[PDB]
This record gives C-alpha cells, sequence and structure tokens, in this order.
RNA sequence: GAAUACUGCCAGCUGGGACUGAGGACUGCGACGUAAGUCAAGGAUGCUGGCAUAAUGGUUAUAUGCCGCCCGUCUUGAAAC
RNA sequence: AAAUAUGUAAGAAGUCCUUGUUACUUAAUUGAACGUGGACAUUUGAAUGAAGAGCUUUUAGUGGGCCAUUUUUGGUAAGCA
C-alpha cells in the first residue's frame, strides 16, 4: 500500500549536514526570542522533540507565545483555495530570526536619521527607494586602449 | 537580406577592481544594427567570458567598400554544421564589394549543402590582392587575356499572352 | 476579443427603487432622491439609501436606545432619525423632551414619546425642518439579534445552534456532542 | 442679471492668459529639444575628434504594442500584459526604463513589440489616437480644457505638456501614462514586412525588440 | 460628438497648439544647421579600416 | 471496468477563480493558546490600568 | 572640394479614387480680421435633371456563383456501418 | 550543486522619547505584555495595475472525461495504460 507518515520524504531533509553533526552550540540557546519576531523554520535532526512537520521547513512565521524551551508560531498555510491560520510549539533549536526584518528595521532607523537631519533644511529628502537606473552616457577613451580585433576560431576535434 | 558591413566595438562594464576593460571590436555582415550587436554577443559569448548583462557596446559603426566599383576576388574561410558535424571550407569569390560577397556566399552554402544562416559562421574574408594565389577553377576561369563569350539561346519574356509570329532565340 | 480581468455587464448588487410597491415609501424615496441629488450633503445620501432597505435590515429601534443614544454628552437636543419602525419598552421608566422622526410608530412608541413631552415626526417633516439633516442624529436597529443568524455558518467547533425543531434531551445531545458518547463535536 | 457679457468676456480674457502661457511653454519645450538633440550630435562629433567614443545614455522610454491574440496564453505572461494592460491585440503603453519593467519586458517577450519611440511618432500617436481616463471613462482629447482640469494637479496644462512629461521621463511621468488610455492602433497600412510575425525580430520575424525599428511599426499601424 | 483629428485640420491644430502659427512662420521643420569642421582622429579611421 | 484514479488538472483555475485569499488580520489577535501564567496576570495588569485610566480621567 | 545613395524629420505644397452625412434653435474651444463681421471652429449643404409610375422597392418561383451531411439522444467523441 | 518553481518583509496596526498597571518574572522598577502623554505626514518609505474593496445567505448542475508541447512511469510497441 501507500506510505504517508509524518516524517516520509523527509530523508534529505532532516539529513544533519556534512562534517556539522554532533551536538549544538549554545547560540540557539541563547539566542532570545520575543512575541512578534519573525523567525525562519529550519528543523534540526539531531532534535527529536518539538520537532515541525516537513511542511513548514523553510517557512517564516510570526511568535505569538514564548514558553519554557519553546515558541509559538503562526504560519499561513494555502489549504485549497484559502489561506489557514496555523499555530505551532517548536523547540527553539528549530528556528532563527529572519534576517530580512532586522535589515527593514536597520533602513527604518537610518531613514528617519536621513529626515531627521534634513528637516532642518528641507532639501526634498527623497527617501523611497529606486530600483536599477538605466545608465547615462559617458566618453570612453583608447588611450592605451587601442580595440583588438577578434575573429571566430575553425573547428577542431580536442581530444 | 541585403548585407551591410559594422564594426561592432565593446567592452565589459567597468569595476572598481578594474576599470577600463581592453575594448574589443568584432566585423559582422547584418541586416542592420540589432542583428549585427546580436551576432557581436553571440561571438563574444564564445570567445571570452562575458555576456550583455555584464557588458556593454561602446561604438557600432558601418563600414561600406572603399573602391565600390573595383572588380575582386575574395578568398572567404567559413565554419558550418552539417547534418552530422562540424566543417570548415574555403571559398573564393569574384565580385566588386565585400558585402555582395557574403550575400553570393550565403546563398551559394544554402544552395550546395542546405546550410542556413544560423549554421554558417564567417571566419574572415579577405581580397586575393595577386593573381595566381588564386585556387579555384571556376574564379581562375574568368581572369585570362581577352575573355569573351557568346550568350546562346536568348528568351525574350512577353507582355502579350499571344504572339503573332514564331519568336528567334538569336542574340 | 478581449482578454477581461473582470466580469463583464454585472449588476452593482446595491438594491436602488425599493421592491416594495407602497406609493407613500414612493413619494419619500422620490422627496429624498432630490434632495440626495441637490443638497449635497452625506445625510440625504444615507436616509435614501436606508429607504430601499428590506425588513430585515431595518430592524425595530426602542425607546430605550433612543435615549441610551440621547444620554451621549453634546446629543440631548439633537433629533433621533430612524429609518424604519420605534417600539417602545417598558423596561425603561423615564423618557426625554425629545424629537424623533420615524416612519412607523407603534401606539405605545408613540404614547411614550408624547407623554414625555417630545414629539414624532414624518421624513418629510423632517426634510422641511432639517433640508441638509441639521442637528440630527441616525440610529439603527441590531441587524444580528435575529432568530435566523444563529444556525449561520453551522459547523463543527463553532457553537453555532444546530436547525431543530424539537428540543429537550434525546434531541441530538449525543454521540457528536459529548465524549462518553463516541466524540465532541 | 445680463449674464452672458461679462462672465463671457472674463471667460474669453482668462482664456488668452491660458493660450499665452502654453504658447511659450511649448516655445521653450522646442528650445530644450532641439539643443538637447544638438548637444547629442556634437558630444559625438566631439569624442571622434578626440579620438575617444561617446557611448550614449540608454533610453528612458519604450513604446509596447501588443502582437499575439487573447487565445493560448500562459497564466504568468498573461497577468504581465493585463499588468501593462494590453489586453487586446495591436494595443500599445508607454513604459518607463527600470530593471524592474525590463524583467516584465523580458517575460512577455514572444508576444509583443517594444522598442524607443522618437518624439514624432509620440507627436503623431498623442495628437491623432489621444485619450484620457476620465472616472473611468475613454474620453477623447481634443481640448486643453480637460488635460488642465485632469493633470492640472501636477503642473501639466496642455497636449504638449503631457507629451513632453512622456518623451523627457518627469517626475509625473506615472500618472499621465495612467492617465492616457491604452492605444488603440491597427494594423500596419504597408504590412509587417515579414512573412512570419511570430519569431524574433532577429531571427526575422516581429516580436522582441526592434529596439529603434519601431517607429516605422507605430506609424504605420497609427 | 465627431473627434476631428489635428496633422489635418489646421484649426483644430491651432485650437490645442498656438505654437504651430510660429512653427509654420518660421519653418522649425526644415531648420538649417550651422556647420562644424570637425575631422575624426587617425586613430579612429585606422581602427574602423582595420581588417 | 477501469477508470481514472486521481488527476491536479484544472485545480488551479478553480482556486483562482475566486481564489487565493489572504486572511484577514486584525489589531488584538486572539489570545487562545497563550501560556495561562501569562494571561492571569495579564488580565489583572489591565484591570489595574483601566482603574487607573478612570480614576485619572474621571 | 563637391554631388548622390541610404535612413530620418517638416505644426511643406498638391492631384486622383472609394465609403460614411449620424446629430437637429443658441450656448464651447478657436482662427482670420482695427472693427463690423466672416470661417473648413461641438456631425452636409448648395445647384440641376429625369420620372411621378411597378421606374426604385417588397414578396414569390426559377437560373447562376460560392457554400450547406439528419434531426432528437447517450457519449471523450455521431453524418455515422 | 544550478535553472524553473517556493516562504517572508518593503511601516500609521510604524519608529523614537517619557513613565503607569500586575497576583507574572527578576538579586533588584530587572524584564514581559498592555497602556497615558509628546515628536515624526504626503517620496508615508520599491515598480506596475486596480477593472471598485470587503462580507454574508441560499441553491442549481457536476463528481465517466479526452487531446497537444514539455517532464515522466510500466511496456518491444500502440490511435496502449
Ligand atoms: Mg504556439
Ligand atoms: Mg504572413
Amino acid at each position: 500500500g501507500k506510505s504517508h507518515g509524518y516524517r516520509s520524504r523527509t530523508r534529505y531533509m532532516f539529513q544533519r549536514d556534512f562534517r556539522k553533526h554532533g551536538a549544538v552550540h549554545l547560540s540557539t540557546y541563547l539566542k532570545v526570542y520575543k512575541v512578534g519576531d519573525i523567525v525562519d523554520i529550519k528543523a534540526n535532526g539531531s532534535i527529536q522533540k518539538g520537532m515541525p512537520h516537513k511542511f513548514y521547513q523553510g517557512k517564516t512565521g510570526v511568535v505569538y507565545n514564548v514558553t519554557k524551551s519553546s515558541v509559538g508560531v503562526i504560519i499561513n498555510k494555502m489549504v485549497g483555495n484559502r489561506y489557514l491560520e496555523k499555530r505551532l510549539n517548536l523547540r527553539v533549536e528549530h528556528i532563527k530570526h529572519s534576517k530580512c526584518r532586522q535589515e527593514f528595521l536597520e533602513r527604518v532607523k537610518a531613514n528617519a536619521a536621513k529626515r531627521a537631519e534634513a528637516k532642518a533644511q528641507g532639501v526634498a529628502v527623497q527617501l523611497k527607494r529606486q530600483p536599477a537606473q538605466p545608465r547615462e552616457s559617458r566618453i570612453v577613451s583608447t588611450e592605451g586602449n587601442v580595440p583588438q580585433t577578434l575573429a571566430p576560431v575553425p573547428y577542431e576535434t580536442f581530444i | 537580406a541585403h548585407f551591410k558591413e559594422y564594426q561592432v566595438i565593446g567592452r565589459r562594464l567597468p569595476t572598481e577592481s578594474v576599470p577600463e576593460p581592453k575594448l574589443f571590436r568584432m566585423r559582422i555582415f547584418a541586416s542592420n544594427e540589432v542583428i549585427a550587436k546580436s551576432r557581436y554577443w553571440y561571438f563574444l559569448q564564445k570567445l571570452h567570458k562575458v555576456k550583455k548583462a555584464s557588458g556593454e557596446i561602446v561604438s557600432i559603426n558601418q563600414i561600406n567598400e572603399a573602391h565600390p566599383t573595383k572588380v575582386k576576388n575574395f578568398g572567404v574561410w567559413v565554419r558550418y554544421d552539417s547534418r552530422s558535424g562540424t566543417h570548415n571550407m574555403y571559398k573564393e569569390i569574384r565580385d566588386v564589394s565585400r558585402v555582395a560577397a557574403v550575400e553570393t556566399l550565403y546563398q551559394d552554402m544554402a544552395a550546395r549543402h542546405r546550410a542556413r544562416f544560423r549554421s554558417i559562421h564567417i571566419l574572415k574574408v579577405a581580397e586575393i590582392e595577386k593573381t595566381a594565389d588564386v585556387k579555384r577553377q571556376y574564379v581562375k576561369q574568368f581572369l585570362t587575356k581577352d575573355l569573351k563569350f557568346p550568350l546562346p539561346h536568348r528568351v525574350q519574356k512577353s507582355t502579350k499572352t499571344f504572339s503573332y509570329k514564331r519568336p528567334s532565340t538569336f542574340y | 476579443g478581449i482578454d477581461h480581468t473582470s466580469k463583464q455587464h454585472k449588476r452593482s448588487g446595491h438594491r436602488t427603487a425599493p421592491k416594495s410597491d407602497n406609493v407613500y415609501l414612493k413619494l419619500l424615496v422620490k422627496l429624498y432622491t432630490f434632495l440626495a441629488r441637490r443638497t449635497d450633503a452625506p445625510f440625504n445620501k444615507v436616509v435614501l439609501k436606508a429607504l430601499f432597505l428590506s425588513k430585515i435590515n431595518r430592524p425595530p429601534v426602542s425607546v430605550s436606545r433612543i435615549a441610551r443614544a440621547l444620554k451621549q454628552e453634546g446629543a440631548a437636543n439633537k433629533t433621533v432619525v430612524v429609518v424604519g419602525t420605534v417600539t417602545d419598552d417598558a423596561r425603561i421608566f423615564e423618557f426625554p423632551k425629545t424629537t424623533v422622526a420615524a416612519l412607523r410608530f407603534t401606539a405605545g412608541a408613540r404614547a411614550k414619546i408624547v407623554k414625555a413631552g417630545g414629539e414624532c415626526i414624518t421624513l418629510d417633516q423632517l426634510a422641511v425642518r432639517a433640508p441638509k439633516g441639521q442637528n440630527t442624529l441616525i440610529l439603527r436597529g441590531p441587524r444580528n439579534s435575529r432568530e435566523a443568524v444563529r444556525h449561520f455558518g453551522m459547523g463543527p467547533h463553532k457553537g453555532k445552534a444546530p436547525r431543530i425543531l424539537s428540543t429537550g434531551r434525546k434531541f441530538e445531545r449525543a454521540r457528536g456532542r459529548r465524549r462518553s458518547k463516541g466524540f465532541k463535536v | 442679471a445680463e449674464q452672458v457679457a461679462a462672465e463671457r468676456a472674463a471667460r474669453k480674457a482668462a482664456n488668452k492668459e491660458k493660450r499665452a502661457i502654453i504658447l511659450e511653454r511649448n516655445a521653450a519645450y522646442q528650445k530644450e529639444y532641439e539643443t538637447a538633440e544638438r548637444n547629442i550630435i556634437q558630444a559625438k562629433r566631439d569624442a571622434k575628434a578626440a579620438g575617444s567614443y561617446y557611448v550614449e545614455a540608454q533610453h528612458k522610454l519604450v513604446f509596447v504594442v501588443r502582437i499575439k491574440g487573447i487565445n493560448k496564453i500562459p497564466p504568468k505572461p498573461r497577468k504581465v500584459l493585463q499588468l501593462l494592460r494590453l489586453t487586446r491585440i495591436n494595443s500599445g503603453t508607454f513604459v518607463k526604463v527600470t530593471k524592474a519593467t525590463l524583467e516584465l519586458l523580458k517575460l512577455i517577450e514572444p508576444y509583443v513589440a517594444y522598442g524607443y519611440p522618437s518624439y514624432s511618432t509620440i507627436r503623431q500617436l498623442v495628437y491623432k489616437r489621444g485619450f484620457g481616463k476620465i472616472n473611468k471613462q475613454r474620453v477623447p482629447l481634443s481640448d486643453n480644457a480637460i488635460i488642465e482640469a485632469n493633470l492640472g494637479k501636477y503642473g501639466i496644462l496642455s497636449i504638449d505638456d503631457l507629451i513632453h512629461e512622456i518623451i523627457t521621463v518627469g517626475p509625473h511621468f506615472k500618472q499621465a501614462n495612467n492617465f492616457l488610455w491604452p492605444f488603440k492602433l491597427s494594423n500596419p497600412s504597408g504590412g509587417w514586412g515579414v512573412p512570419r510575425k511570430f519569431k524574433h525580430f532577429i531571427q526575422g520575424g516581429s516580436f522582441g525588440n526592434r529596439e529603434e525599428f519601431i517607429n516605422k511599426l507605430v506609424k504605420s499601424m497609427n | 460628438v465627431l473627434k476631428k483629428n489635428p496633422l489635418k485640420n489646421k484649426q483644430v491644430l491651432l485650437r490645442l497648439n498656438p505654437y504651430a502659427k510660429v512653427f509654420a512662420a518660421e519653418k522649425l521643420g526644415s531648420k538649417k544647421a550651422e556647420k562644424t569642421g570637425t575631422k575624426p582622429a587617425a586613430v579612429f579611421t585606422e581602427t574602423l579600416k582595420h581588417d | 471496468a477501469k477508470s481514472k484514479n486521481h488527476t491536479a488538472h484544472n485545480q488551479t483555475r478553480k482556486a483562482h477563480r475566486n481564489g487565493i485569499k489572504k486572511p484577514k488580520t486584525y489589531k488584538y489577535p486572539s489570545l487562545k493558546g497563550v501560556d495561562p501564567k501569562f494571561r492571569r496576570n495579564h488580565k489583572h495588569a489591565l484591570h489595574g490600568t483601566a482603574k487607573a485610566l478612570a480614576a485619572a480621567k474621571k
């Protein structure tokens, strides 16, 4: 018959990695999570308690509950034609903070600093990001850079 | 189409680790600027580690023929892909300009080997400055002293659907 | 051919020109569609949309709700407006001297209001007293208090009132409702 | 209260200062266009004289025309065409050139023909097929009062002001472009020039980037 | 009631654009450029004529 | 009389007809599943805060 | 030292042909005019001829050119041998 | 160890400053959560588009499918599965 267990098809997903097996380092236990933090989920195969299901591997969610050794995380799961709210109790070995959130907060504080310093002059702050604009005019010189003519190479076996 | 020759000069995009790249130049026979720049990037992706996103084109210039009314003999070295492999060929064409010579070359390869524009690579084309360096008989035939020949069997196309006398093919 | 990003030819889905055949209601919506077209006050558009509504979208508004609305500060001399009916309430004992404009009044509500010194006003007299809704206060009854909305969205772990005729013991209190008989919902 | 002479004369006078402002603005736009293009030509000439090469700026504007019909389109290019407002064959739109829009153009490469429009074809498009979107209605332009009523908040007063905002891709290009209804062009008057359309323009077909040959195609279709 | 088209119909052309009258007056459509006697460099022309 | 076993054909089209609406997020999400020792103190903290604000703006 | 080709622009001029004439007092934006006013400026008017009847037209039969498989049903699929 | 697909973020329900509550927590006004008062507004925090956005009730038919490109399994293969 068919087989769809709780950890089916999780072979390479829950292998550890090359040459970093063994016990886990103490930074994962010394990291501090608060309610509202945004965290990434990546399971550790060395810890069998508090494991996430294989669906939530690589998923990103929001902390809603902090307990003794675990963290409650909220994920949005697509079920059919809508998203449902899923609450997960995961031990802290299987989560880490999302770095995109802290990058955005750094942008927020630097952006507020720019607005605060330029408010003393009113110099059209222009605080929105802009994407890659087309590159403008330039003059390239041939002083020591005379062009070299290239041609297609004929065919050879090369074995 | 009716071909034109362009020089296309381009380079890599300048970085802080290396400003002023080496400004490579190539001569392309193409119908227009877009096809010329596409073929330029095609051959530079075959030669060096660069692509269009990582590089730029600094110049494109049409090179028209210096003496468009001198009759030349050109030797052309060509790669083409057949149905089973890749071959090199050397063909020589007596014609008045480089773009017309490569146009007749493309027609000749498409006619005699069923090779398409995507399969033909033009290695080089060069004017043969001296006679008796011509090595093909079909062009060495036209280099003789006081060349003259008749044109037998003249066929004159008519405008009317009916002709009122038996036509003559004297020339 | 057009690659349509929406449904073509769809109705707006909002009811205009009410489905009732009441000639006095049609006169009232004629008056208030004139007022909504030309008085450029939002009150007239609000009461014009409220005039179209069906019976379950016009719940009754009690005199206790009217008095509770008048106990808001700075609202003691406003004109209460109910697009619908006004019923009385014997659970309240004192009533202020208000003016209430409404479609219908029950006999008890009209007696209570005019006994307290206030007055009952129709919508056209409301229009000629306050053409742009000056010093008014619109009240609405509770829509989600009907018996029918109890059964809306019935399912497992909803707590949402099964459609049943007879009640008591042995009418759906068993397997599927307590864990001693099978499971609990 | 005669009310047919004094207010009419005031309206005529107010139109006269509006016309004078439009006239001097168009004079300034014409002057800056011709000085800009002559400066580019002279910069190329001076680079050639000094022995360098003048790499001109990449174009900041493309015109995109839908070429393929509405049947059998994959969902991601279909959604990109709907977001670029090309829901009909022979429909055209200006796009500001950015990396974020170049990725969309790469996505819908096999169903559009796009290129760099010139001032002449921009002027002919706006003058012949010029339609604004006024409370979700397609209104022909035909008078400067419409344009100064709808885009006058963002400085645009006339049709040539709108043309200037399109060609010099200014701060309010997004507002001007979304005010402009998508251009409903016809089939080309001399044909497409190729026997078969749905190959790339490099392959001898029609889709892709005919980077500066879009002016001939759009002027034939317009 | 009817869309009259500019680039014909000079009345509606002048209605949309007042500058068209002085454009036609000064003949800016056919404007003569000022000639410059600049010559390209020898390195440019030998790079162009290089095989 | 064998038949078709399973397919996922047409399912994404059916979903994307009127489909893939994100759930409505709210201020003050539900406190169910939150730790009871936290909620038991949170009730008294909000009660004291409400009493202090009522005494301030009484 | 020129010309010409090629490509591109003109709010340059101008000839022929076809289809359409919706709307129905005025209002608007304009142009030429010092002004009165005029205009190709928010949709066709002016002049003329023949006929005033089966002439146009409608209907119907026939002929010609091109096209057109038998309906209803079950079915993934029916003109179905 | 790709390509293609795939999760999250791109603010006002935000950031910063100050100090109120608690029976939680700490050696400790230490912290946790929710707050009072104050400051930051149209470039309010990338692009493009929005055709209205959100929400609810009720009910029909359907629950034999098949074909094409690409990936792919069994089979010598199949207009096969
Ligand atoms: Mg196809
Ligand atoms: Mg064709």
